[PDB]
């Protein structure tokens, strides 16, 4: 029984979409169970490395802060006295013995307190870099369609066989649509690897698309990313958060 | 300038382990999670400066006004103190104006 | 001392009024065209030619005026799919009988924008109109 | 490895302690309370009844009122007062 | 299409270990040190520049001030307090009513303009509505019941021409907030206050029916309807036999802020339900 | 690092701690409670806007009480709710 | 649940290709066939799958998952199975392409 999926959204009339295999992962032969098609402004828009690069260094900065704080010479603890008289002494002038220039002095200028390397990058800007990350895995051969993420057993060892006999890679990042519904199998199986990932349909992003060589995603996954992602190509700016009650959106 | 004699040991880094496996990995929670949840929900560290960046005089500002009712006797004096000269070196002192 | 208060259903079909729409609605179709405000939408069937020039979210031609340093004057040609050296070509030789001399250019490939040196954005949406974007 | 459960923003009501030194103020307003009745109603645990002013609230807003928004009558009446000063 | 995809085939894979930002978007900094950047590090020799201790802007050096010599005169003086309209022109009414923002079917507000995204209101900034202009009146094909806060005499002849309806009402501040965000405001949780009256300064303009105010006498509106094709040559048009006379003549009561609404009601969105009060107290506050 | 309970609160706590709290509930709620004194040594006005004579706008306006130190020998005496300015 | 040996992924077209062509275009469609059998539209999604799935059961080699939108006719379908496909590196085709004899190459890994 062959599985056959269908863009769900309005496909431009000039861009026809975009062809894709649907595996499984009950056998190791079989890898052509199905067929699916995918929209093209999502898995076949135009690659742009810099917007790729431009959101993994988002994701690797906006979550920083450095707890690097040096004492500066107005927080070490002594030097409140002029060491010696400014004049007679014939040595150098000084204020405070805890100045910069001194041994145990402060330091001039040094990290100060924790910096919070916080920026957001614009919604459309970030939606374009999951669209382009998802567009390049697919066009590099690296992103593979299955159906309901089952297995057979919870053998680790038996991931490690499918992948090395598929030519997965080394490493594969596997995508379902919810935590709560992933198959106790494949939980099992991914929870003693370290190169086999698995994350929900909310957990996917270009810093980890990108980390892990091979893109797992199942069907439904592909259809919640594929609306997800389409929906900002013809919306509104929001007057107000969208977690508030919209017309048409949740 | 005298340098180490001997080879230091090598540090085995894994690129693999549990925190380099799952790093950001719901920085989409928002665009792909049906609006709930700002990526300034996932930021840990000091309440004054989750979700926001400014330079070190805001910094102080910010801290001085959240946190500022539970600091220590000596750490809020030389907050104060770093809030004044941070305030009279931006604006009195430069080159540009 | 809490007032008595009537709890009712019937007038709350009014609140449906007051939610705005998060998407943007499709353009109503009209019997005659061009609109009254000059909108025109786009022909059904998609030109032969190897480039195709995205519409806006807005439903209007990619087609903008930019500014810089107060005196550069320039015009944008934004969402463009196929081949830019072929647009760029095209919008050359219409743009050379207005002004005499070839026009000056900048191809942006990996974003796909057209910059042409000047302010050419009415005649650009209209030569776009009759081409059929 | 396998994820973490993703962060969800819980949608039932919250209620601080009142008994606690620590809470906030701002979470023991009755515009607290009030916000929470229109984000959930049934939920909340909320009289509706006290979303309207009282007695006394609604005396004070009754005064400040007609001390600070005079009648359109008053207001032609002074305008009509004025233009004919004027002319 | 996008040749791209297909030159990336032969390259190798797209990973961390190869990643570039776009040429001339990142200007790289230059720190004081070498033989060009130090030796006073673009500071200059002695005086004030090099150590930092220059006087503010508006100083001349002991001059008087050019910003201080100028006399004073009122200039922003009251900004505070001016009444602002953001202008709608009838152009963009109709480029809006085009599209689809907003349909002619329904009686047009500021609250379906906000909707629509045609106007941006800031009652924070003393915006006190939208005003109309008369920018596209030449080719103005629309019917609509359009309600706004002030209108020019020549967009008001434009839209009785084709047929609809001018209505110029008058908002407070508080109102007008509650009009433009309604949502944030039935998640308030707070029940609908009545509104404002204008003050004296705009009763004259809201009672006159030259104008079309809301608080203007209705039997005056056919006479200024008439002059008003009188003067500008066109033949006014049979609305009360119209299809849509419903809808043309639906109105907000002056203390009334949305249509249907009535102030002192609650809007429970989660249930979807409405609170009436039902307090003899309450009900003559809120219909006085 | 940061003390759990601000320093402001640290007289409440001692308060609730202790045989602080066995003291009679009544007394307890007395000295909670914190009353405005009358104004003796300033002048309060009435309404709580008032229009400004330069602006001819209305604006809200409130009561600030001034400081008045009361010396020591003021407790063995009834001054009437006055002291030193 | 036993690991079959890995393919050497190593595609030469054979001499029967068009033939076998042919037979599967038969097999699949089961409709009469036209005077042009090389110009019919892979638009019907089951055919196209069934086709594309019998051809890489057949011939050990199954066309990539960003060539399936290029792949619209029998035509572009023989025009990709007719290139032969390399698994060998460069380093291994220098190997193989008679290097000459001062020239002495030892693989270290
Ligand atoms: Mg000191
Ligand atoms: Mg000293
Ligand atoms: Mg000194
Ligand atoms: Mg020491
Ligand atoms: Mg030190
Ligand atoms: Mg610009
Ligand atoms: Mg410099
Ligand atoms: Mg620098
Ligand atoms: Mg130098
Ligand atoms: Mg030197
Ligand atoms: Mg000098
Ligand atoms: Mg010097
Ligand atoms: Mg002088
Ligand atoms: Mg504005």
């Amino acid at each position: 029984p062959p599985v056959l999926r269908k863009c769900e959204l309005p496909v431009p009339a000039h861009r026809r979409p975009v062809q894709a295999w649907i595996e499984s992962l009950r056998g190791y032969e079989q890898e052509r169970v199905g067929l699916t098609e995918l929209h093209p402004d999502v898995f076949s828009t135009a690659p742009r490395l810099d917007i790729l690069h431009q959101v993994a260094i988002w994701q690797k900065n906006f979550k920083r802060i450095s707890y690097a704080k040096t004492k500066t010479r107005a927080e070490v603890r002594g030097g409140g006295r002029k060491p010696w008289v400014q004049k007679g002494s014939g040595r150098a002038r000084h204020g405070s013995i805890r100045s910069p220039i001194w041994r145990g002095g402060g330091v001039a200028h040094g990290p100060r307190g924790p910096t919070s390397y916080y920026y957001m990058l614009p919604m459309k800007v970030r939606v374009q870099g999951l669209k382009v990350a998802l567009t390049v895995k697919l066009a590099q051969d690296d992103l593979h369609i299955v159906d309901s993420l089952e297995l057979p057993t919870a053998d680790p060892q038996y991931l490690i066989e499918l992948a090395r006999y598929r030519r997965w890679g080394d490493s594969v990042l596997l995508v379902d649509l919810e935590h709560e519904d992933m198959p106790q199998n494949v939980v099992a199986a991914t929870s003693g690897l370290k190169t086999f990932n698995l994350v929900p349909a909310v957990g996917l992003n270009v810093h980890s698309m990108l980390k892990h060589q091979t893109l797992v995603l199942t069907l439904p996954t592909v259809a919640f990313l594929e609306e997800k992602l389409l929906w900002h190509n013809s919306r509104y700016t929001p007057l107000y958060p969208f977690r508030l009650p919209y017309c048409d959106f949740p | 300038f005298h340098v180490r004699v001997t080879l230091p040991p090598r540090k085995v880094v894994d690129r693999w382990n549990e925190k380099r496996a799952m790093f950001g990995v719901y920085d989409n929670i928002g665009i792909l999670g049906n609006f709930e949840k700002h990526p300034k929900e996932l930021i840990k560290g000091p309440i004054w400066l989750r979700g926001w960046k400014g330079n070190e005089l805001q910094r102080c500002i910010r801290k001085k006004r959240m946190v500022g009712n539970r600091m220590f006797i000596d750490d809020l004096h030389n907050l104060n103190k770093r809030i004044s000269y941070l305030y009279k070196h931006f604006n009195r002192h430069g080159k540009y104006r | 001392e809490y007032p008595s208060f009537v709890e009712s259903v019937d007038e709350y079909h009014f609140v449906e009024r007051l939610l705005p729409p998060a998407s943007i609605p499709r353009p109503p179709k009209h019997e005659h065209y061009p609109t009254p405000s000059g909108w025109q939408p786009p022909r059904d069937p998609a030109p032969s030619l190897p480039y195709f020039v995205r519409r806006s979210r807005m439903h209007n031609i990619p087609v903008y005026r930019d500014i810089t340093h107060g005196n550069r004057q320039m015009t944008v040609i934004r969402k463009v799919e196929g081949d830019i050296w072929a647009l760029q070509k095209d919008v050359e030789d219409f743009l050379s009988p207005l002004l005499g001399k070839t026009p000056v250019t900048q191809v942006n490939e990996v974003t796909g924008t057209l910059r042409v040196k000047g302010y050419f954005d009415q005649q650009l949406k209209a030569w776009l109109l009759e081409k059929g974007f | 490895y396998r994820a973490r459960p993703p962060p969800r923003r819980s949608q039932e009501p919250r209620w601080p302690d009142p008994d606690d030194p620590l809470t906030p103020r701002w979470q023991l307003s009755p515009r607290y309370a009030a916000k929470q009745f229109a984000r959930h109603g049934a939920a909340s645990g909320v009289a509706a009844g006290s979303l309207w002013p009282s007695q006394e609230q609604l005396r004070e807003l009754e005064a400040e009122e007609r001390e600070w928004y005079p009648s359109l009558a008053a207001m032609q009446e002074s305008l009509r007062v004025q233009q004919l000063a004027e002319e | 299409g996008p040749r791209a995809l297909d030159l990336l085939r032969a390259l190798p894979r797209v990973s961390l270990a190869n990643l570039k930002p776009n040429p001339g978007s990142r200007k790289p900094e230059r720190r004081p040190r070498g033989r060009r950047r130090g030796r006073k590090c673009g500071r200059g020799h002695k005086g004030e520049r090099q150590r930092g201790t220059r006087p503010r802007l508006g100083f001349e050096g002991g001059q008087t001030p050019f910003y201080l010599r100028i006399p004073k005169y009122g200039f922003n003086e009251g900004h505070s307090f001016r009444h602002q309209y953001q202008p709608l022109s009838l152009n963009r009414l109709q480029y809006l009513i085009d599209l689809g923002r907003v349909d002619p079917t329904q009686p047009i507000d500021l609250t379906q303009l906000v909707n629509g995204r045609g106007v941006t209101i800031q009652p924070s900034k003393r915006d006190y509505g939208v005003q109309l202009v008369e920018e596209g009146a030449d080719t103005f094909k629309a019917k609509v019941n359009i309600e706004v806060q002030m209108a020019s005499e020549l967009a008001i002849a434009a839209i009785e021409k084709n047929g609809g309806v001018v209505t110029t009402a008058f908002y407070d501040p508080r109102s007008l907030e509650i009009l433009c965000k309604p949502v944030p405001f039935f998640l308030r949780g707070q029940p609908i206050p009545k509104r404002m009256l204008p003050p004296e300064a705009l009763v004259p303009y809201y009672t006159d029916a030259k104008n079309r105010g809301y608080l203007a006498d209705p039997a005056r509106f056919p006479e200024a309807r008439l002059e008003l094709a009188r003067k500008y040559g066109y033949v006014l048009p049979d609305i009360t036999k119209d299809e849509l006379f419903k809808m043309l003549s639906t109105r907000k009561d002056p203390r009334q802020i949305f249509f249907g609404l009535a102030p002192g009601w609650v809007v429970n969105m989660a249930d979807k339900k409405i609170l009436k009060p039902t307090d003899e107290n309450l009900l003559k506050y809120y219909s006085s | 690092p940061l003390h759990k309970v601000p320093v402001g609160l640290w007289k409440q706590l001692r308060l609730w701690e202790g045989i602080y709290s066995r003291l009679p509930r009544h007394y307890l709620r007395s000295l909670e409670e914190a009353r405005t004194p009358t104004p003796v040594h300033y002048r309060p006005h009435g309404a709580k806007f008032k229009i400004n004579p330069k602006n001819w706008q209305r604006e809200r306006v409130e009561d600030v009480p001034i400081p008045v130190h009361y010396p020591p020998e003021s407790q063995l005496g009834l001054w009437g709710g006055e002291g030193w300015v | 649940l036993v690991c079959p040996p890995i393919q050497s992924r190593t595609y030469i077209p054979p001499e029967d290709l068009q033939s076998r062509l042919e037979s599967h275009v038969k097999e699949v469609f089961g409709s009469s066939v036209p005077s042009n059998w090389q110009d019919i539209s892979l638009e019907d999604v089951h055919l196209k799958f069934s086709f594309l799935a019998r051809l890489a059961n057949d011939l050990r080699h199954a066309v990539p998952n960003s060539r399936l939108h290029q792949m619209c006719r029998v035509r572009d379908v023989l025009d990709f199975y007719n290139v032969p496909v390399q698994d060998r590196s460069k380093f291994d085709e220098l190997i193989a392409s008679n290097l000459p004899h001062n020239l002495k190459i030892t693989w270290g890994y």
